[PDB]
């Protein structure tokens, strides 16, 4: 139940998720060889967290991991289905919407969107 | 580099006993993931995360363990779960050496054959003695060659079919190969049978 | 969804490169591994790749054996294999990482490593007698010798016959080539009756011999 799909890239606009949903991947990437590709925030029945750590050269959620060493641009994450993004306007002065809601996963019949 | 163990590698159990298989770390972890094959096919997800069953996994079968050691249980055992269990951690990918998991059922005694080389084999020059055990449990049994009285050995292979769809039981083939000169320089060929349903050693011969 | 190349054959030093077409998802945004499975033997895995930016990771064992690629123009990937030795021929797998587990496999790719090249088997019968007789039962079948490569196929009366029937695992000889026998048990009455041969097809040679087998 993963979305295959990546958010929109909206103008003026810096997307980020508060928390991140159980089942979520991040890759890691900067390099980093013995072991270790990506975390995956998973856990039991009263826990979550993120599984695996990640090194380089050269509530029912997770919270967003804290930054490695060497980590480069916007995070690729492979989000799941029914995540949910908020976007925030920096410096850039538009808001004639009020209520800010965009940005979820949806399975329409078959295929992931944004 | 994280290295799994599993115990036993090969273990039987008849339909509705427990059955319980080991799975040890080499170095601490936090999940233990185990798969299922079946011969001719892939392996297939069956518990992930140590407890939580995948999609398709009977309620019989439970995971347990943490830290190092881990474990996979039926509770009650089926006809359908006779398979390898593989157990797997997504740290470094390592898979274990897996458990192979068969049907106990009740000692049944081989029927014993022996072959002599077919004519058309003896143009070529070679000849082959086949030995065949047929439906028997359970799979350890021993099977040795003589010749004139004269132990053999290095110069035979063995066979072993898989556990039979509705017998449960196993079926052997031995195979004594030598070139048409041994085989002439000869004139007792011996299949001595070794089995829990015999009383061991039994001896199925003929002269050349 | 995975579908993977067929059945190769190699001789010891040369290389194989073999394919995994990905379908019906995103090939992009998903880890590849590979999984190697030596016969009779357990699982090892290979190494990984993330056809995005072709980040790949392997096991030791394997560093300068096994090299990973993909062409995610179409959405496959792939795996070379250098300086191959006997302890290569096994049966290939690639994977789709769900994270929390595998979850979709290929049906796999049989490498076999060989200096013997095809052949087809000879049949020879197994010829029931008083020897090869138990009680009431008797058995007989084929000696299907001395072929390369695997797999070599048998079957008993065009098919008609079933039960009873146990075709062995083939064997390696030392000679490089395999060999297998196929055997059936009968009642001992309708030895006399039924008429009994058994059909030995090798599709690797295209060769195809029906032995009758009878006292
Ligand atoms: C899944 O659920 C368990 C069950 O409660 C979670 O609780 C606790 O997890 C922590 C591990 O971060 C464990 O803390 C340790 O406790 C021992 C014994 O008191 C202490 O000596 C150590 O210093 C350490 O702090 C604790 O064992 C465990 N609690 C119980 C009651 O078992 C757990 O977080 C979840 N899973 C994992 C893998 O952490």
């Amino acid at each position: 139940e993963l979305c295959d799909d990546d958010p929109p890239e909206i103008p003026h606009a810096t997307f980020k998720a508060m928390a991140y949903k159980e089942g979520t991947m991040l890759n890691c990437e900067c390099r980093i060889k013995s072991g270790s590709l990506y975390m995956l925030c998973t856990g039991n029945s009263s826990h979550s967290s993120w599984d695996n750590q990640c090194q380089c050269t050269s509530p029912g959620h997770c919270r967003e991991p804290p930054p490695w060493e060497n980590e480069a641009t916007e995070r690729i994450y492979h989000f799941v289905v029914g995540q949910m993004v908020y976007y925030q306007c920096v410096q850039g002065y538009r808001a004639l919407h009020r209520g800010p809601a965009e940005s979820v996963c949806k399975m329409t019949h078959g295929k992931t969107r944004w | 580099q994280i290295v799994s163990t599993q115990s036993p590698a090969i273990m039987s159990a008849s339909p509705g006993e427990k059955v319980t298989m080991t799975c040890s770390a080499s170095s601490s972890r936090s999940y233990m993931q185990w798969y299922q094959q079946k011969p001719g096919t892939s392996p297939k997800r069956w518990i992930y995360d140590t407890s939580k069953l995948a999609s398709g996994v009977p309620a019989r079968f439970s995971g347990s363990g943490s830290g190092t050691s881990y474990s996979l249980t039926i509770s009650s055992m089926e006809a359908e779960d006779a398979a390898t269990y593989y157990c797997h951690q997504r740290s470094s990918y390592t898979f274990g050496g897996g458990t192979k998991l068969e049907i106990k059922r009740t000692v049944a005694a081989p029927s014993v054959f022996i072959f002599p080389p077919s004519d058309e084999q003896l143009k070529s020059g070679t000849a082959s003695v086949v030995c065949l055990l047929n439906n028997f449990y359970p799979r350890e049994a021993k099977v040795q060659w003589k010749v004139d009285n004269a132990l053999q050995s290095g110069n035979s292979q063995e066979s072993v079919t898989e556990q039979d769809s509705k017998d449960s039981t196993y079926s052997l083939s031995s195979t004594l190969t030598l070139s048409k000169a041994d085989y002439e320089k000869h004139k007792v060929y011996a299949c001595e049978v070794t089995h829990q349903g015999l009383s061991s050693p039994v001896t199925k011969s003929f002269n050349r | 969804q995975l579908q993977q190349s067929g059945t190769v054959l190699a001789r010891p030093g040369a290389s194989v490169k073999m394919s995994c077409k990905a379908s019906g998802y995103s090939f992009t945004r998903y880890w590849m591994h590979w999984i190697k499975q030596r016969p009779g033997q357990g699982l090892e895995w290979i190494g990984a790749i993330y056809p995005g930016n072709s980040d790949t990771s392997y096991n030791q064992k394997f560093e300068g054996k096994a090299k990973l690629t993909a062409v995610t123009s179409a959405s496959t990937a792939y795996m070379e294999l250098s300086s191959l030795t006997h302890e290569d021929s096994a049966v290939y797998y690639c994977s789709r990482d769900y994270g929390y587990y595998f979850d979709f496999w290929g049906q796999g790719t049989t490498l076999t490593v060989s200096s013997a090249s095809t052949k087809g088997p000879s049949v020879f019968p197994l010829a029931p007698s008083s020897k090869s007789t138990s009680g009431g039962t008797a058995a007989l079948g084929c000696l299907v010798k001395d072929y390369f490569p695997e797999p070599v196929t048998v079957s008993w009366n065009s098919g008609a016959l079933t039960s009873g029937v146990h075709t062995f695992p083939a064997v390696l000889q030392s000679s490089g080539l395999y060999s297998l026998s196929s055997v059936v048990t009968v009642p001992s009455s309708s030895l006399g009756t039924q008429t009994y041969i058994c059909n030995v097809n090798h599709k690797p040679s295209n060769t195809k011999v029906d032995k009758r087998v009878e006292p």
